[PDB]
This record gives C-alpha cells, sequence and structure tokens, in this order.
C-alpha cells in the first residue's frame, strides 16, 4: 500500500500521518525530522591568502651604473637609484663617493602560510538534499538517514520511505561563496585577475598548490635613506588580513530561517523552509484486518482542561467499550489540533487519556480511535507564560478559527444590521410597488 | 591546532509579552547577536563590555 503525505520542513517537531486502508485497522505514523542538510555543488574559482614581499639583497654597483631586466614574477618591479653612498658597520661600502648605483628589486608571492590560512572563492550551484528522519512505526523508534532528492528509498521494518524532493529551492548560499574555516560568507568576490590592492582578492591563485599567482599590490620601490643599504617600498597591506578583521558576521549567524552553517563540506542545515513530501510503501503483511483488531463502541469525549499553549497543555478523556484487548491507533481529524499519542492500549469498558495542543480559543475537534470517531469540545484558556524554548506543536489559525462566543456575537450583530436592511429594503420595495401600481 | 576559549556567564532572563529581557554579566568584551528565524532575520549585533 502506497501512502503519500506532506510534512512541514521543520526540525524537532513530530508530525502524524494516518494510513487508511479500508478493511484493515488504521495505522498512525509519527515522523520527526532530526536533521535536514542542503549541500551545494561548489566550483572553486580561486583562493586568497596573505602574500609575502620578496626582496633579494640589493645590488650595489660601485663606480658604475647598474641596469635591471624585466621578469615575469607576479608583481615585479626594479629600479636603479643613483648617487648612493651606503655605509657598513666598518665604514663606507666602496671606493667611489657619488659614482654609485643601487639596484633594488622585489616581487610578490604566496606566503608559506597559504597552505593553512586561506579563503576559498567558490561558485555555488544547486544543492543535494539529505535528511535524518525519526519514524515511529508500529510502536518502534527507527531512525533513518536518507537522501531527500526523491530518489532514495530507505527501509524501516520492511516499509520503504522515499523523501523529497523538497518543495522549496531556496538556499542561504548565493552564487558567490567565500569560505575561510568554519565560516561561510556571501561575498561578491572579484573575478580572477581582477583583484584590487588592500582588498580581498589582491593576491589570487587558482589552487593551493598552483605556482600561478595573480597579484595587484601596488608595490613601489622607494629611494633608500642616505648611508644605508635597506630597500624601502610602498605597498598595499594584504587584503586578506584586512578582510579577516572586517569579515563581519558569517552566514551561521545571519542566515534566514534559522539555518545552521557548517564547512567541510559546506552545508546548510535545519532551514525552516517550505515543506517536504514523503512517500511510504507498506507491505500487506503489516496490516491487521479490522475483524482481528480491537474495535471501540459507545465512545464519548470529555475535555476536563484545555490551554492553548505551545506544548501539549490540553487533555481529553474518552470513554470506550473495547471488543478485545489490544493496541489502537489515535488520529486527529482536524489540522487545528495535534494529538501527542499515536497509539493507546485499550481493553474492556474504561476510559483513555490523550494529550493535545491547539491554538484554538474554542477547541472543537473529532478524534478517530480504531476507526471510531468522537466529537470533543472545550473552552480553552491562554497560558500565563509569555516565552518558551520550543516551537509550537500546533498549526496556526485561520480567520475563521474563532471562539464560539465570538461567533455568536458576530451573528447577533450581523443579523441585527441585516434585519434593519432587510426591513428597509422591504419598505422601499412595497412603496415602489405601490408607486408602480398607481398611474 | 585547537585553542581554548572562555564561555560567558549565563544571562539572567525574564520574560514579557513578545519580549525577552536579558541581564548580561561579561568579564571581558563579549559579542551579542540575534536573528529572527523567519524570512527577514534582521540580524543585529553589539559588543558588550559591561553589565547591561
Ligand atoms: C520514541 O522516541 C521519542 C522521542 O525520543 C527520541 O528517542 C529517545 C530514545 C531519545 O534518543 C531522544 O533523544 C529522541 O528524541 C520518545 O518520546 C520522548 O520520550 C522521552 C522519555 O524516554 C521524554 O523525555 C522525558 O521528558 C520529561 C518531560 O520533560 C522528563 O520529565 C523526563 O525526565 C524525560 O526527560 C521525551 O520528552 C519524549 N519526547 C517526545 C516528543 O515525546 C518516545 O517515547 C519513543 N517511543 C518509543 C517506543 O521508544
Amino acid at each position: 500500500y502506497e501512502h503519500v503525505t506532506v510534512i512541514p520542513n521543520t526540525v524537532g517537531v513530530p508530525y502524524k500521518t494516518l494510513v487508511n486502508r479500508p478493511g484493515y485497522s488504521p495505522m498512525v505514523l509519527e515522523m520527526e525530522l532530526l536533521s535536514v542538510t542542503l549541500e551545494p555543488t561548489l566550483s572553486l574559482d580561486y583562493i586568497t591568502c596573505e602574500y609575502k614581499t620578496v626582496i633579494p639583497s640589493p645590488y650595489v654597483k660601485c663606480c658604475g651604473t647598474a641596469e635591471c631586466k624585466d621578469k615575469s614574477l607576479p608583481d615585479y618591479s626594479c629600479k636603479v637609484f643613483t648617487g648612493v653612498y651606503p655605509f657598513m658597520w666598518g665604514g663606507a661600502y666602496c671606493f667611489c663617493d657619488t659614482e654609485n648605483t643601487q639596484l633594488s628589486e622585489a616581487h610578490v608571492e604566496k606566503s608559506e602560510s597559504c597552505k593553512t590560512e586561506f579563503a576559498s572563492a567558490y561558485r555555488a550551484h544547486t544543492a543535494s538534499a539529505s535528511a535524518k528522519l525519526r519514524v515511529l512505526y508500529q510502536g518502534n523508534n527507527v531512525t533513518v538517514s536518507a537522501y531527500a532528492n526523491g530518489d532514495h528509498a530507505v527501509t524501516v521494518k520492511d516499509a520503504k520511505f522515499i523523501v523529497g524532493p523538497m518543495s522549496s529551492a531556496w538556499t542561504p548560499f548565493d552564487n558567490k561563496i567565500v569560505v575561510y574555516k568554519g565560516d561561510v560568507y556571501n561575498m561578491d568576490y572579484p573575478p580572477f585577475g581582477a583583484g584590487r590592492p588592500g582588498q580581498f582578492g589582491d593576491i589570487q591563485s587558482r589552487t593551493p598548490e598552483s605556482e600561478d599567482v595573480y597579484a595587484n599590490t601596488q608595490l613601489v620601490l622607494q629611494r633608500p635613506s642616505a648611508g644605508t643599504v635597506h630597500v624601502p617600498y610602498s605597498q598595499a597591506p594584504s587584503g586578506f588580513k584586512y578582510w579577516l578583521k572586517e569579515r563581519g558576521a558569517s552566514l551561521q549567524h545571519t542566515a534566514p530561517f534559522g539555518c545552521q552553517i557548517a564547512t567541510n563540506p559546506v552545508r546548510a542545515m535545519n532551514c525552516a523552509v517550505g515543506n517536504m513530501p514523503i512517500s511510504i510503501d507498506i507491505p500487506d503483511a503489516a496490516f491487521t484486518r479490522v475483524v482481528d483488531a480491537p474495535s471501540l463502541t459507545d465512545m464519548s469525549c470529555e475535555v476536563p482542561a484545555c490551554t492553548h499553549s505551545s506544548d501539549f497543555g490540553g487533555v481529553a478523556i474518552i470513554k470506550y467499550a473495547a471488543s478485545k484487548k489490544g493496541k489502537c491507533a489515535v488520529h486527529s481529524m482536524t489540522n487545528a489540533v495535534t494529538i501527542r499519542e499515536a497509539e493507546i492500549e485499550v481493553e474492556g469498558n474504561s476510559q483513555l487519556q490523550i494529550s493535545f495542543s491547539t491554538a484554538l480559543a474554542s477547541a472543537e475537534f473529532r478524534v478517530q480511535v480504531c476507526s471510531t470517531q468522537v466529537h470533543c469540545a472545550a473552552e480553552c484558556h491562554p497560558p500565563k507564560d509569555h516565552i518558551v524554548n520550543y516551537p509550537a506543536s500546533h498549526t496556526t489559525l485561520g480567520v475563521q478559527d474563532i471562539s464560539v462566543t465570538a461567533m455568536s456575537w458576530v451573528q447577533k450583530i450581523t443579523g441585527g444590521v441585516g434585519l434593519v436592511v432587510a426591513v428597509a429594503a422591504l419598505i422601499l420595495i412595497v412603496v415602489l410597488c405601490v408607486s408602480f401600481s398607481r398611474h | 591546532v585547537t585553542c581554548r576559549v572562555p564561555k560567558a556567564r549565563n544571562p539572567t532572563v525574564t520574560y514579557g509579552k513578545n519580549q525577552v529581557i536579558m541581564l548580561l554579566y561579561p568579564d571581558h568584551p563579549t559579542l551579542l547577536s540575534y536573528r529572527n528565524m523567519g524570512e527577514e532575520p534582521n540580524y543585529q549585533e553589539e559588543w558588550v563590555t559591561h553589565k547591561k
């Protein structure tokens, strides 16, 4: 028997679905999502890291003029400074006083730290969905890890569960993703080869192992101070270091729908978005004929207390006459009321207790137990607590979902005005009919 | 390698209508942040350097 149901894409909240196969005792399955993971396909564009500026010992040509060659190094500059008269600890470097030239050169390359400290610029595409689902099947708790792309059936005590596809394609990740360590950012990083000095992407490399480095650091060689051999320069400080200080909050803290973010692999977890269809294939061997199952008659529902709190603050007591001892499925016939128990044990002439949660001011609902329905009704009171640490176990209310007395007052007022209009309309019609009758 | 970091003291929490009131007791500057769990997270954050 194939059963298709849909549950809200929430985590930590159980949902109950009724499997109704006429001629057989009904089954109620309680399904709870424990984890939902969206894992985006990533394509690395480039990585960034702190650069080091390499400055080879300066060449001082005494009593002559030095010249430099162009090089292909990532960000290379060379300059020859004339009129240099450098000193060493033991005295002037060389014989000539003014006829001296110094050749300064430098290039930018990835530091050794880039193997550990780097950010990866990824292109994000579609995401593969997977989920961990808790299923209460015939009184037993089975946890199944399965893909949620609608293409994976996982067996629960010989029943097959197919999860997904998810109804929402929404992801917390934008097309451009930058990953540092455990932190993922939605940053619109520059194209490779289009970096800017002092900004993220000032130094870029396609892969961690690549020798191919793009750099734009504005490295400018300056003239050395008199009497010295040092090589001064003006360069924009690593944009990686600046970025690390200016990162701001990561998606783990800023994402919509309460999404949790993790890396290695990049994952969006437990996003409260849309809903998730589940298809369940239950073998005939799992069904018990109604003639073998317990059957209840002479049922009556009374609700001694009701609070419309997020938790199961409502309690209902239902009288029953059971034909035989055994377990019996319990189902709510209305979306407005959630029942905590999936099944109860019943025998003889007695009463059963069930707990429920509703947002209704007036709880009017039916309960089906072993294919026998009862009608429950109660006046529910508000909670005194303002805040809780858990999500509601009940659905939200529609505009039509109002208290019994509120409906009565609306009918009295609406009827009162409608009556006045109906009377005025009647008088006008009668007068017009008289006016038409007269010539 | 893995570094050890402190955990700020539990806040004193009281409740009002659609409101959570926290009294914070930092030893050192501590980042506080919060988000809505719906469509518009309205993320906000501040550093707390004293009881607030
Ligand atoms: C099927 O599983 C549900 C949910 O519990 C899940 O399975 C458990 C074995 C654990 O691994 C859980 O971490 C996991 O979520 C069971 O319902 C849960 O039962 C436990 C008791 O076993 C309830 O905890 C109690 O809660 C009260 C009130 O706070 C405390 O006073 C108690 O000290 C104790 O902590 C838990 O609240 C309840 N959860 C729900 C949603 O009802 C269920 O009983 C189990 N069924 C079977 C046949 O195993």
